[PDB]
Formats: structure tokens, C-alpha cells, sequence
């Protein structure tokens, strides 16, 4: 929200912790889920 | 008399803090080049270092 | 320096405005601020007044082209130049006025009407969009047409995340310059948009082809912002107290009496109102004098005074509003309270200057961008003929040979006679010319030249008296 | 003396301001000041109003140019003056005014709205920033490109304290001069690093190459004031007042009447109201039209609430607030609050004549100085391209004395009066007389007297050629 | 090194831990090192 990004595709963020040893860090996070409208235009056979 | 807001105080302890620790530094480095003059070699040595 | 302290009684101790550039402050939440001024916009009656106001006001009626290219600079001469400017304003009158509205892809509007949608564009969301493209299988003299797009439909890609080169659909290169603009597509049937395109902002060859205007602030903008951020929460806070009043107005306005008896229901109304039912409807006619017994009662009620000070509150927040827009207040809510003629025309001057100010920037812009457009096609298929001798080709210099200004609709005066005497006494002394004061109404003036020796030949040829422009 | 000690009844005994340098006044809080003044400029109503007002009364819809250079000290001569003078004139207008916005780096603004942006930004700032740019790819006839830079970029590197030398980024030398300027590169991600560049003001031998204009309050500012200074807080609490006042006065007209009953939730709103119980915690509606009678048993009651005046005295607080804030902006009150109340000419033309004085004077000041400016850094091309030819046996060449090869003076937009027929007839009657010339009572106009004659003496050809009446001021 | 400096001498700085007392430190780090090209060009003695 303090930089307005919701409801997205992939948010990036990179950033720095304190104290004496400094580390960076970088880390996207998503909420990725695939739906089908229609369950029902597939035929999926297994051959042999 | 006439005194300081506290937030005025708030800047001289944090100027006369980095005055020191300049002069802390440039002490060591004028150990640092006076040891290598004296004898030929010096050690750099710290209890955590 | 108060101002940039606790305050007063440490009354701004939380006051912590984050210093951040105007990207970092309006990207973010872009499409929320323009959904609820378009909202605005739809649905209440001063945005519309403003924006109604703005149109009419910067833009008129029609919108006239005055060519006058850099003869000198050229070094073309004069009457080449003068032919060449003659010939060119024909052509584009006969193109932008046609009737049947083809220079829009859409078949929609006109010239005037697309350049009135502009400056209104610009007004609620800040920004225009402008399209220019050819269209082959035509069998007219010119393909070129224009089609405007909504600021909604410039995004990003698949809306992801923006980047340090592309912010909000603009791709910019290392200066703050922009290469082109991903334009959206729209299904109607349907919610958000599903397919994204490429649009370069200029063709290989130096043509435009995609037009971009608005007027930033700061040093780095890649989208503007509308003008509504200062009066959104106003207005729409007004609406709401106008709503609630109204309501308020009507239920306190609703219990015209009230009846207080021990008796049922029906008997109550049978008896003192005389509502007969043998609740009880009343029958409106005559004077009823009710008789009651001891333990019964009738009060007519007493309600409020049903304006009790909202009308000032509202011309306080109208001029509120008003400053905030751009209009001056009397434009915006009709008021015209009882005043002078020195005020009204202040307030007048007051917003003239405004709108002769977005007049000279936004439309006129957009207009000499797409004349330029135009004007490369009609050169090419030599429509028209370039002067002989030119020391630069059209593409070297493009801004001098399409250098032109525009003429819009000119103010209407509170008194007709003051202008015109205006008119005659500046024109009688050295301090102008007559094209000036044909502009400031609204018309060329070598136009009205040849209307005048038309017309003097016209009473010469029937046998009245000669006017007083013909010399004898 | 009073004012130096303690008070009347000792009330001023708490007053003890430090007496402190200006820079150790502002600058600890500068970042604080700009961000506010921001936040006020882009969410109140009167206070983009006020920047309206300054950007088009300073400078209006055209900034034109008048060059006069000072052919006398040169040594130089009339004709040839004026020849350079109408060759330099027509390069930079077809220069200025491409409508490819080409004269800055991000091809956004052409000249009038950089200046104008420049006075915005100096209104609420206190400063503006230009820097003069190179294109080596650019195959043009100038090379020279103007970038604006927002006073926020400008800082220390990588945030360190302030030095003797060092002041928010501007360098200083033993003197009170500015050398460097420490811009820093801003990324709307705000994640990624930035990255401080050192550029120079003045490049090695002729040209500026980084502006700085401002107007020092007092001896030793490294980076002024804005003008909110003054009247920020009172804006702020004014923003306060007005909508907690709205939303008091849309809860006090919310609520249209009171019921008292003992009896079910449900039968009182049916019994009194007038609702419908209906055959199929939710507030059951009632219908609004019609007039009714309520028929009340000796337990029930009904009320209808008094509200107060929505507006129990808040114009005439307005009033006083934005007379006082017009006070510290330097705006009338009728140009910055709309309200244009009853008044005789005499008063209107007074206040009208008071805005008018601090306009010019800040139209002669700030944008004059960066108009200039920005004309001699491209003059420096125009020269040395050979654009434009230097008169021969000329005491100095173009390095010595900038200022008297390109001495210029600007014609912004002029005012609109009051009345129409007086200003005009006191033009023709200053004319008769020989106290006015004709480019005085031109350039009032915002119109220059070449141009008018130009105009003239070719629309008296026109009128000839097509057998109309000759027009008054043509000779016999 | 995000800043972008890197062989530098005396970099500053400055953070703030939100702890219970608040606090705001300072910083400052080197990493020096004196060395003599020519060792044997000086002569040193005591003087007992």
C-alpha cells in the first residue's frame, strides 16, 4: 500500500536492513492461481 | 539563559561524535605510518579482528 | 521559520509530508483519481457546467486556420509564399469542414468538434491522445484520418509492474523524452483490457504518428494529472450535504399534524379529522372544526425554517470550487447577485485571461500538430507546389513552412457599443491594423475585403447608393 | 524600550527567539518546507489558484523578445546594428517557437511554458534550476538544449552533513559564489539507487552551463525561501476548519426526527412513521409521498429535531482567513478568493493597480533574469556556428562583453483594464502630446511598433490594390 | 557499494533502529593500509 501496488502481477520490492552488517536483499512474490471458465472443452487420453 | 529547543541538542552531540571519530581515525593512521618508519614492519591486531 | 516546524502549539507535530516527485505521488493511484473525476463529471451539475465552459468558452464555435509561412527565412519571396499559403488554406478548408465527417477513422465528428473533445479531454483527465494513420483501400484524395484515444487506454503490457524506461505505458529513453505508448484494446462485452499494441510516437521517416499533449510541473512527468485534485473531496462532500438536505427538507416537510386520543385507531380519525370510514383518506374540502373530548388532542407541528443558512454555505464552497476550476464564480453556480458593471467586467477580464491562455497552449498545439500531419501528405502528392528557389526542403524545415496560427471564437462584450468604439478609435490613431481587429471578432480580414468590393460592385451594378468603404 | 524586555504584564517573558544566521534558520528543515508547500499547492483549492494567478499574470501567453544591443559602447554604428538585430531576432523565433518543442531535453515544453514553469516553481520553491544541455547525434542547426531541474534533485552526496563549503549541495568558495552544484538522478521505482553528479556552473572558458536564479532575502542565503513561509499553517488549519465544518453540518442535517415509544422496534416505525411492516437488523423504508397524520397513543411521541444554522457565521471567518492569507501571498483578495463583492470603480482599480505593481515586479525580476540568460547561452552557438555574422571594427568580440553583444529586453502580456474607452483614449492623448512614444504605447499592449508598421503599410497596399477606401493613416 | 562508491576513504553514515529508546547512530570506516616502497632507505638507531 505505500506504493499503491495490489492486486498484480509480480511485485518487485529490494531492500536494505540496519546494524552494523548490511545486507541487501531482493524478493518478488505473486499469488498466482489459473481457473478455467468452461471445465469442459478438453479431452486428455493416456495412449498406451 | 537562553537555551535550546531539545531538538536543537540533538545536533551538536551527533557533530562532536563524528568529530571524534575522524580524529580517532586519523590517529590510527598516523600510527599506522609512524610503525613502518620506526622498524621495518608493523602488525595490525584487534581483539576481534 | 515556523513553517517547516512543530508549529504554533504543536498543533503540526504530525503534519509529515513525504517529499516525493510528482511520478512517485500520482502514478500509483492514477486510475482511481481519474475514475471518480469522470464520475464527477457524469453526474453532477457543476463539473458539467465547468466542462461545458471550458469548450465553449476556449474553443467557440468553429476554429480557423491563418497560414502564414517564414517567407524570409526561406528566402521564397513574398507572393510565392503568399500563393502557396492561399492554396494550402483552401485545400484544408475543403478537407477538415466536409459533411459527411471522414477525417476521423470513426465517422464521428469533425475537425472543430474533435479539437472541442480535446481541450475537454484535456480538462477532466488531463491529457489528450491523438492517432494518425493512412487508410489504403480509400479511393479519396487524401488518406490521412485521425482517431482520438481515451487516456484509460494507455498501460502497460500484461499490467505489470512499471520499470525505470517504461511508466505507465510510455516508454522513454535516457532523457525524459518518450519513443512510444502501448496502447490497450477495448471488449466492450466484457471487463478490462485484453490485448495490448505497439505504437511508435514517429514514423521512420519523421512523420507523426502518435501525438502526445498535456502540461507538466515538475522536472520529471511521464502522465499528467487532471485539474480536479483540488476540489474533488469538496464537491463531492457538497453533493452529499444537497442530497441530505433535500431528504431532511422533505420528511420534516411531511407530518403536517398529529393526533393524540385513547380511542382505537379508526374512531380517532372518524371523529377529529373526519376522515370517514364507516387508515381513513381525508377529503381535502372546505374548513373542519373538530370537537373533542377532554382526554384527546390535536397539535399541528411547526417544522423548521427550510433554508436555515445552507444557501451562503454554498456560495462559499461554490467559490471554493470555483477558484479551484479555473471559471469565475458567477460562470460556475449562475449566481449574478446585484452588482456593478467595473465588477463584472473585472471578473470577466479575470477569466478571459485564462482561457485565452489554454486557448494559445492545448488546442493550439494539437491543431498545429496535426495541420503539420496533414500538410506532409498534401506536399507529397503535390496537392499543392512548394515555392521555386527554396533554401530548405519541407522535411528540413518542417515548423517553417507549417507556421500558422489560430483563430477561435472572440469574447462577447457586456456593452456592444463600448468595443466597437473601441474599435474605431484604435483603428482611427496608428496603435493597430485592421487584422487585429478582424481576429478580435472573429473573422479574416482579407476575406472581408473581398466581400466588400463584391459587394460595392453588387450595389454598383443595381443602382443604390455606394458604401462608404468604396473610394470614388 | 518595550520590545526588548519582558512585556507589558510580563507576557512576552517566553518570547526569546535566538537571533541565528538565515541559513541556520531554514536550511535545517528545507526538505520539511518544500514537501508541505507541495502538499499545499496540489490539495487546496486557493492555492493552485494563486499559482494560476502568478504563472499567467507574470507571464501570460507569449514572452516575446526585443534585442537592443548597445551599439554605442561597441563602437560599431546604427544600420548594421539593426540588420544583426532583425537576423538575430528571426533565428531565435523560429528557434523558440518549433512545434516540435525541441528546445529541452524531454521534448515537452517549448520557451513560453519553460518560463512559465521557472516562475511556478521559483512561486513555491523559492528557486529554479536550468541546465543547458549538448546532442552530439542531433543533426540540427542548434545544438543547444535546455533542461529544467527540480530543486528536490539538488542535495549532498550520498546524504552527508553539511560543511563549511558544502550547503545543500551547492559548493561555495571563500566568498559567498557558488561553483558546483550536486544534482542527484531520480527513479520513480523506489527501490533502485541514485546516483549524485558534480556539474559545473560556468564551463572552462565562456559558457554557463547550470542556472541558478533566486532572490537572496538577506547577506549569506545559499538557497532561498518559497514565499509559503509566511502562511502555510494558517492555510492548513483553514482546510481543517472547513471540513470538519461540512461534516458537522451534514450529521446535524442527517438526522430529520425522533421517535419515543414503548413498544415492539417494529410496530412504532408502523404506528407512527408510516412505513410498511410488509408480508415479506434492516431499516424498513417508508414511502415519501403524501402528507400524514399520525395517530399517537398517550405512551408515544414524536420529534421533530431543531438543527442550527448550517452557516452560523463561517463566510465571515473566511473572510478574515483569506484576507490574510492574500496579505502574505501578495494576491489581491479578489483574485484569489472569487468573491468580487459590491465595489465602486475607485476601489477596484486601487487594488487592482496594487496586484499589478508586485506582478511587474517580480515579471522584471525572476523570469527576465532566466529568459536572459538562457538567450545569451544560445547566442553562444549562434555565434560560433556562424549563423549570424558579428559586425566588423567592433572595440570587443562576443567573450568579452556578453552583456552588450546580447543585451535584450522582454514584452510580456499587458493588463486588461477595467474600463475600455478610457485607457485608450488616454493612449491617443498621451500620443498627441510628446510625452510618449509609439513604442511605449505599443509595447503597453504587449505588441511591438515594427510590426504594427509593417502591418500597416502593407494592409494600405492591399486597400489600394482592390479599389477600397485608403485608410486614415496613410500618407497622401 | 548501492551507493556506488567503492576504495574510498572515510565513508559516513547514519541509521535509525526504531528501538524502545529510539537511537540514532553515526559510522564512519577506512580500511587503510601505509606502505614504504624502498624499506631500507631510512636508518633508524636508539640512542641508548
Amino acid at each position: 500500500q505505500r506504493e499503491g501496488i495490489n492486486a498484480s502481477a509480480r511485485y518487485p520490492k529490494n531492500w536494505v536492513t540496519t546494524g552494523d552488517p548490511a545486507r541487501e536483499f531482493t524478493m518478488i512474490q505473486s499469488a498466482p492461481l489459473m481457473l478455467l471458465a468452461d471445465p469442459d472443452e478438453f479431452v486428455s487420453v493416456q495412449l498406451a | 539563559q537562553n537555551l535550546a529547543d531539545p531538538a536543537y541538542r540533538r545536533r551538536r552531540i551527533i557533530m562532536q561524535n563524528m568529530r571524534d571519530e575522524e580524529l580517532a581515525i586519523a590517529q590510527v593512521e598516523e600510527m599506522q605510518a609512524v610503525s613502518a618508519v620506526l622498524k621495518g614492519k608493523y602488525t595490525m591486531t584487534g581483539e576481534a579482528f | 521559520y515556523h513553517g517547516g516546524g512543530s508549529g504554533f502549539g504543536g498543533q503540526l507535530r504530525s503534519w509529515n509530508p513525504p517529499s516525493e516527485s510528482v511520478d512517485a505521488a500520482l502514478l500509483p493511484n492514477f486510475t482511481r483519481g481519474n475514475a471518480r473525476a469522470d464520475d464527477l463529471v457524469r453526474n453532477n451539475g457543476y463539473a458539467a457546467n465547468a466542462i461545458q465552459l471550458h469548450q465553449d468558452h476556449i474553443v467557440g464555435s468553429f476554429f480557423r486556420l491563418s497560414h502564414r509561412p517564414s517567407w524570409r527565412y526561406l528566402g521564397i519571396g513574398e507572393e510565392e509564399a503568399r500563393a502557396f499559403s492561399r492554396e494550402v488554406e483552401a485545400a484544408w478548408k475543403e478537407f477538415a469542414e466536409d459533411d459527411c465527417c471522414c477525417i476521423d477513422v470513426e465517422r464521428k465528428r469533425t475537425f472543430t468538434m474533435m479539437i472541442r473533445e480535446g481541450v475537454a479531454m484535456h480538462a477532466f483527465n488531463g491529457e489528450l491522445f491523438v492517432q494518425a494513420t493512412w487508410d489504403t483501400s480509400s479511393s479519396r484524395l487524401f488518406r490521412t484520418q485521425f482517431r482520438m484515444v481515451s487516456p484509460k487506454r494507455i498501460s502497460n503490457p500484461n499490467n505489470t509492474g512499471d520499470s525505470r524506461n517504461c511508466r505507465a505505458g510510455v516508454q522513454i529513453n535516457d532523457s525524459g523524452a518518450a519513443l512510444g505508448y502501448y496502447v490497450s484494446e477495448d471488449g466492450y462485452p466484457g471487463w478490462m483490457p485484453q490485448k495490448w499494441t505497439w505504437i511508435p510516437r514517429e514514423l521512420p521517416g519523421g512523420r507523426a504518428s502518435f501525438i502526445h499533449v498535456f502540461e507538466p510541473v515538475e522536472d520529471g512527468q511521464t502522465r499528467g494529472a487532471n485539474v480536479f485534485y483540488s476540489v474533488m473531496e469538496q464537491m463531492k462532500m457538497l453533493d452529499t450535504l444537497q442530497n441530505t438536505q433535500l431528504q431532511s427538507a422533505i420528511v420534516k416537510a411531511m407530518y403536517a399534524a398529529t393526533i393524540e386520543s385513547e380511542l382505537d385507531t379508526q374512531s380517532a380519525m372518524d371523529f377529529i379529522l373526519g376522515a370517514n370510514s364507516q387508515a381513513a383518506p381525508v377529503r381535502l374540502g372546505g374548513a373542519k372544526v373538530p370537537h373533542l373530548m377532554p382526554g384527546d388532542s390535536l397539535n399541528l407541528q411547526t417544522a423548521q425554517d427550510t433554508d436555515n443558512g445552507y444557501s451562503v454555505f454554498e456560495q462559499s464552497l461554490l467559490r471554493y470550487i470555483a477558484a479551484g476550476l479555473g471559471v469565475s464564480y458567477e460562470q460556475l453556480s449562475r449566481n449574478y447577485a446585484q452588482m456593478s458593471y467595473s465588477t463584472a467586467r473585472a471578473s470577466a477580464n479575470e477569466s478571459w485571461a485564462y482561457f485565452m491562455g489554454r486557448r494559445k497552449f492545448v488546442a493550439s498545439r494539437q491543431a498545429s500538430q496535426m495541420f503539420l500531419c496533414w500538410l506532409e501528405e498534401a506536399i507529397v502528392r503535390r496537392v499543392v507546389t512548394l515555392p521555386s528557389k527554396a533554401r530548405f526542403s519541407f522535411q528540413e524545415a518542417r515548423s517553417a513552412w507549417g507556421n500558422c496560427d489560430w483563430i477561435g471564437s472572440g469574447r462577447m462584450a457586456i456593452d456592444g457599443l463600448k468595443e466597437v468604439q473601441e474599435a474605431v478609435m484604435l483603428i482611427e490613431a496608428g496603435l493597430s491594423t485592421y487584422e487585429k481587429e478582424c481576429a478580435k471578432r472573429g473573422d479574416d480580414y482579407q476575406e472581408i475585403f473581398a466581400q466588400q468590393v463584391r459587394e460595392t460592385m453588387e450595389r454598383r451594378a443595381a443602382g443604390l447608393k455606394p458604401p462608404a468603404w468604396a473610394a470614388a
